[PDB]
Parts: structure tokens; C-alpha cells; sequence
């Protein structure tokens, strides 16, 4: 996963 | 300096503010020993961002990656990997629904011994850039002589506390860590470990893990003299209909334990909306108008964040901390800093009423408690023997105009320090 987003 | 906790470097305030703050490329430094290897438990992470963090004399040495990804989004970390060909990966299980792998941990070995490294943030250039965050820094580590029989167990007994953390993983990249640490003498180590790990536990081991550690840690190791209850964080989990659910029962139970007020500091619409990010500080605060809404109760207990005292007020929190200060708040009782935000997923709930501890998630703290370094408390640094505390105190209530910052519905009334309105979708 590389933000929340 | 007992305490070795630290806030990240914020890009963009006056450089007094940064005197001492770490960054990423700070820690992994030379100067903090000769790596040979490295273990980067995360939510988040960025490989190509990551690797650059690493000095290029190190670049190439072993780097263990601890995600909780799953099929496609699995998927693409492996693929975001692959080019560095020095870099494993190790899922951690996640057989609870609505789980993360939410720790922040660093494990680091050099030539000249081991340091472990606690911390707030996402391996993401953002998460380090212009945000509030925490970190703890152990000390170096020595190896055990080769020839001597010694445990390099610590007072708290955070190094045994530390390989059940990375027991409960069930993971074999994580035994061979297991293995580093128990080679390595740990104890000068002054903080108690909080863990929290996926489960229902019952009998002894609701004491393992979550908000039932602390009280466990709290009624063992600290005692009873009114004082409020503080707790920080940047996402909210659905707390239920009313405070008597879980907040004020368990949780606050929990947490006033020694040998009551409840502030909870939440950035507002306003604290984001004025922030050196701007609206887009609001994607690392993911409280949804779905959970907001079923909860409104909640909004009461709600504080502005303020951190004139660490020139940090613009810098919106990622931190995680909970602490206990006195009524005027000139000192406290215990402090924590930890990856647990204010959720059931991450603290644990009880179930079977009474008999059970369901937690969802990994999650990682340290605990400074005055009994591990002789004290009865510490006094408050006022401008960050005495725990600098990195936000203002006392904290101040929502005006009646603000709002908690909700990640998924449009501001479009104010633009941000940008000049940019936020619209999701
Ligand atoms: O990585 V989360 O607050």
C-alpha cells in the first residue's frame, strides 16, 4: 500500500 | 538524555525547530553503526523512496520488508521489490476482517551490535516530510560474549516482550530475528514494550496484548496519588452509539490505572485547512463522515491540535501518544508513544462479555514509565528528568464553529494555505 489513498 | 524519543524533521518550518529532530537518512546513517541488515515493519511503504533513505554503502545490504498486503495490492508491493534484488518480504497474517499491519519498527543490525527503532511513520516520502511524528531509539546493543552465559533481559523485560511480539507472527524471515535478539544484550533498555497482535484471547493472556497490557503495565509498575487522561491520534475507529460502549468502560479503564477528565486531541477542519500541507495532510487522517456520523458523541471530548512549544502546529500530527498528566499538567504520571490510534482494531474489544480480547491489528508502542528510571514522575519540558511532551498543554477545546477533520466529504467554502479547495472522488 503506498499511502491511504 | 533517558528518554531518547524524538520528532521527525518537518520540511519547511525554521531550522531551531529541527535541531533535534531526526530524519529517516539520519538513523540509518553510518554514524549509527556499520549495517549489515535490516528488518522495516510497516503499513505503508515505498520501496524506490526507501531504498534511497538507506547511505549508498548500504544500499545493497539485506533489507526484510513486514506488510500486511494482501492478493493485488501484494501484488504490486513484490512487483515495487523485485528491481532490489537484496530485499525480501514477509506477509503477516491477517485472518481478522478490518486488520493492518499498523507497526512502525525498524530492527538494525551492525557490526558493532543492534539498535531497534519504534516509531510513527509510513515508509512514504509524505510521512516524513511535513508532519508531526514520533520516534524511540534504543541504545547500541551489544552482542553477548560468545563465552558467557547472561540473558540481556532489561528491568522492563522489553527484550523477552520483544520476541513474544515477533513470536506471535508465526513467521520464518522472523525467527531468524528472533535469533538476532536473543544473541544481544538488551538490558539497558529503560521503556515497557505495548504490543498489540491479531486475536481473541482469554484467561492470562488478555494481559498480553492491547489496552489490557497497559493496565496490567499500569497497575504493576506505577501508583496511585483527579489527574485527566490525554490521548493523541489521527484515525478514529467506529467507538459505538454512546462512551459507555467502550471509550469511558474499557478503554478509560484501562488507561486511568495507577499502582477523571478525557482529553482526545483530534486535528480539526481548521488545523488542517491552515497546515503547512494543507487540505491533503487530511489523506493521513482517515476518519470517514460513514463513522463520524454514527458517533457525534464523541466530537465533545475533541481537542485542537496546538505544538507551539515543538514549533509544530502547522505540522499535522501522524504521532500516536496517550499520557497522564497531573491537574495542572506540570508533570506526569506515565507517557506512550505508539502506532495505536483511537480504535477498537488497534487497542482491542472485549467480547463473550468479559471473557475475551478481540484485537484486529499489529500495533507498537513504548511506555515511559518514572518507576524504570527511579522516579515517581516526570516533569513537563515546557519548551520541547523531564519528558518533553511535544504538543501544548493544557489542551484547548473545539471552538463551537470547528469540526473533526472528515476525510471524505468536500471542503469548497476556504481554500487551504495552497489556495486549493478539497473535493473527494
Ligand atoms: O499508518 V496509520 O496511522
Amino acid at each position: 500500500k503506498l499511502n491511504y489513498l | 538524555n533517558p528518554f531518547q524519543f524524538y520528532l521527525t524533521r518537518v520540511s519547511g518550518v525554521k531550522p531551531k525547530y529541527n535541531s533535534g529532530a531526526l530524519h529517516i537518512k539520519d538513523i540509518l546513517s553510518p554514524l549509527f553503526g556499520t549495517l549489515v541488515s535490516s528488518a522495516q515493519f510497516n503499513y505503508c511503504f515505498d520501496v524506490d523512496w526507501l531504498v534511497k533513505q538507506y547511505p549508498p554503502e548500504f544500499r545493497k545490504k539485506p533489507i526484510l520488508l513486514v506488510h500486511g498486503d494482501k492478493r493485488e495490492a501484494k501484488a504490486h508491493l513484490h512487483a515495487q521489490a523485485k528491481p532490489y534484488e537484496n530485499i525480501s518480504l514477509c506477509q503477516a497474517k491477517l485472518d481478522i476482517a478490518f486488520g493492518t499491519h499498523h507497526t512502525k519498527m525498524m530492527l538494525l543490525l551492525y557490526e558493532e551490535g543492534l539498535r531497534v527503532v519504534i516509531h510513527t511513520s509510513n515508509l512514504i516520502h509524505a510521512d516524513w516530510h511535513q508532519k508531526t511524528q514520533g520516534i524511540w531509539l534504543s541504545p547500541l546493543y551489544p552482542r553477548i560474549a560468545d563465552g558467557t552465559h547472561k540473558s540481556g533481559e532489561s528491568p522492563t523485560h522489553f527484550k523477552a516482550n520483544l520476541i513474544s511480539y515477533l513470536t506471535a507472527y508465526n513467521a520464518p524471515s522472523l525467527k531468524e530475528w528472533i535469533d538476532v535478539i536473543h544473541k544481544h544484550d538488551l538490558s539497558e533498555t529503560n521503556v515497557y514494550l505495548i504490543g498489540s497482535t491479531p486475536g481473541r484471547f482469554q484467561g492470562s493472556q488478555k494481559d498480553n496484548w492491547g489496552h489490557f497490557r497497559l493496565k496490567k503495565l499500569l497497575k504493576d509498575h506505577a501508583s496511585s496519588m483527579s489527574w485527566p487522561v490525554v490521548g493523541q491520534f489521527s484515525s478514529v475507529g467506529s467507538l459505538g452509539a454512546d462512551e459507555s460502549k467502550w471509550l469511558c468502560s474499557e478503554f478509560k479503564e484501562s488507561m486511568l490505572t495507577l499502582g477523571v477528565p478525557l482529553y482526545l486531541i483530534y486535528p480539526s477542519v481548521e488545523n488542517v485547512r491552515t497546515s503547512l500541507e494543507g487540505y491533503p495532510a487530511g489523506g493521513s487522517l482517515p476518519y470517514s463522515i460513514q463513522t463520524a456520523e454514527k458517533q457525534n458523541w464523541l466530537h465533545s471530548y475533541f481537542h485542537k491540535w496546538s505544538a507551539e512549544t515543538s514549533g509544530r502546529s502547522n505540522a499535522m500530527p501522524h504521532i500516536k501518544t496517550y499520557m497522564r498528566p497531573s491537574p495542572d499538567f506540570s508533570k506526569i504520571a506515565w507517557f506512550l508513544v505508539t502506532s495505536a490510534n483511537l480504535s477498537k482494531a488497534a487497542w482491542g474489544a472485549l467480547e463473550k462479555n468479559g471473557t475475551q480480547l478481540m484485537i484486529r491489528s499489529y500495533e507498537l508502542g513504548v511506555l515511559f514509565l518514572p518507576s524504570a528510571l527511579g522516579l515517581d514522575s516526570f516533569k513537563v519540558k515546557q519548551k520541547f528528568a523531564t519528558f518533553p511532551v511535544p504538543y501544548d498543554l493544557p489542551p484547548e477545546l473545539y471552538g463551537s464553529k470547528d469540526r473533526p477533520w472528515i476525510w471524505n466529504i468536500p471542503y469548497v467554502k476556504a481554500p487551504d494555505t495552497h489556495g486549493n479547495m478539497w473535493v473527494p472522488s
